[PDB]
């Protein structure tokens, strides 16, 4: 009965931000930390990091920094996606997901669709 | 950091086929394997726990078996309801990286 | 002249205070033993935030995102399974008690998934019972600061002592100066707390290893 529910699609432009949220309702949101998974377009998956929801100490991927920051408000049992100095290959799908006993547990698809 | 690879990233089953799909991996992990299944337009439900484990509400068609650098899922005997994009990802250390994706279709 | 450290778990559920508004005595006597289970939660949580440097190296590798949920992993099925830790380091892995399947499976449904009404008192004092080794074993980590020796028995019993002796990397020699010396192998053998991580509690017992 654990469920992660995220934000919905939204339509930039190069260079503005996008904010995603994912609130985690069914467990203790301290426990377990957030992992965010961005799905390229018709390509396969890729693994950015994690955010700890008890510290709030993001760690990230060789290839995913310089632009992208995660952010949290344990208050209100939710994950934040910030996507700063937008390009035009950012498009694409992104997850958030937190480990089950052994492989993760992935919330639904929040489209990023860059235009012109 | 391990990578990962499918062979077959084109695979065209019949509706009682029973197929394999492998991994490698350029390093080495002790029984450190889930599939996942993602259907077009949603989000990837796993099917194995570890390597040699189906997970809950998963049929037991699904199946594998593998250690070390070498794996395979194996499905008993396909059924229409099952068809999608097969995803491997270990899970023993980080950063975590999956594989090619193998595109399970129908003959 | 080496240590041996194993890793002992327990499933630790997080319950939210139950709504019940209850005035028959058995169901107050399971709120109390629930406010005593939360309390020992809490007491654990708090404790956290040489012979021990061995034991400590693996609190320190729990500590990292990625350890522990592949101890789950591999407990999903056998309460004794070897995991790989990520220092290549094999570390005998052991699930003692399960208080989460208990307080999950036969309290909740019929205490705060719904209205509250208990049918059995067996289920108080079996509770009682099985909540009772928790209860002591904060009590040992709280007054000694998370390590406890000599090795007590409501940290390992003597049933799960055996068992890591017969599954240990020495000599079947060894195992006999050991399997028969139970209390002087308690004595000479430690408890850590390292974590309370992802539902679960975390412990490092250090059996020694007589190679002489």
């Amino acid at each position: 009965q654990i469920q992660l529910v995220q934000s919905g699609p939204e339509l930039k432009k190069p260079g503005a931000s996008v904010k995603i949220s994912c609130k985690a309702s069914g467990y203790t949101f301290t426990d377990y930390s957030m992992h965010w998974l961005k799905q390229a377009p018709g390509k396969g998956l890729k693994w950015m990091g994690w955010i700890t929801t008890e510290t709030g100490e993001p760690t990230y991927a060789d290839d995913f920094k310089g632009r992208f920051a995660f952010s949290l408000d344990t208050s209100a049992s939710t994950a934040y996606l910030q996507i700063s100095s937008l390009k035009a290959e950012d498009t694409g799908v992104y997850f958030c997901a937190r480990y089950y006993y052994g492989p993760f547990y992935w919330g639904q698809g929040t489209l990023v669709t860059v235009s012109s | 950091d391990i990578q990962m690879t499918q062979s077959p990233s084109s695979l065209s089953a019949s509706v009682g086929d029973r197929v394999t799909i492998t991994c490698r991996s350029s390093g080495n992990i002790h029984n450190f394997l889930t599939w996942y299944q993602q259907k077009p337009g949603k989000s990837p439900q796993f099917l194995v726990y570890n390597a040699k484990t189906l997970a809950d509400g998963v049929p037991s068609r699904f199946s594998g078996s593998g250690s070390g650098t070498q794996f395979t899922l194996t499905i008993s005997s396909l059924q229409p309801e099952d068809f999608g994009i097969y995803y491997c990802q270990h899970f023993w250390t980080t950063p975590y990286t999956f594989g090619g994706g193998t595109k399970v279709e129908i003959k | 002249t080496g240590w041996y450290t194993s890793v002992i778990t327990i499933e630790l559920s997080n319950i939210k205070e139950i709504k019940c508004n209850g005035t028959d005595t058995k169901v107050k006597l399971i709120k109390q033993e629930l406010d005593k289970y939360k309390n020992a939660v809490t007491d654990l949580q708090l404790l956290m935030q040489s012979a021990i440097c061995s034991g400590i190296a693996v609190c320190k590798v729990l500590h990292l995102e990625g350890e522990v949920n592949k101890i789950k992993n591999a407990l999903l099925s056998t309460n004794k399974a070897v995991v790989s830790l990520s220092n290549g380091v094999s570390v005998l892995t052991f699930k003692v008690l399960d208080l989460k399947n208990y307080i999950n499976n036969r309290l909740l449904p019929i205490l705060n998934q719904q209205s509250c009404r208990i049918p059995n008192i067996e289920t108080v004092i079996e509770f009682q019972q099985m909540n009772s080794r928790l209860l002591e074993i904060t009590r040992e980590f709280s007054v000694n600061a998370g390590v406890t020796t000599p090795l007590s028995t409501y940290m390992l019993t003597n049933s799960e002592l055996l068992s890591l002796i017969n599954d240990m990397p020495i000599t079947n020699d060894q195992k006999k100066l050991m399997s028969s010396n139970v209390q002087i192998v308690r004595q000479q053998s430690y408890s850590i707390m390292c974590i309370i991580k992802e539902e679960v509690l975390a412990y490092v017992v250090q059996l020694p290893i007589y190679g002489v």
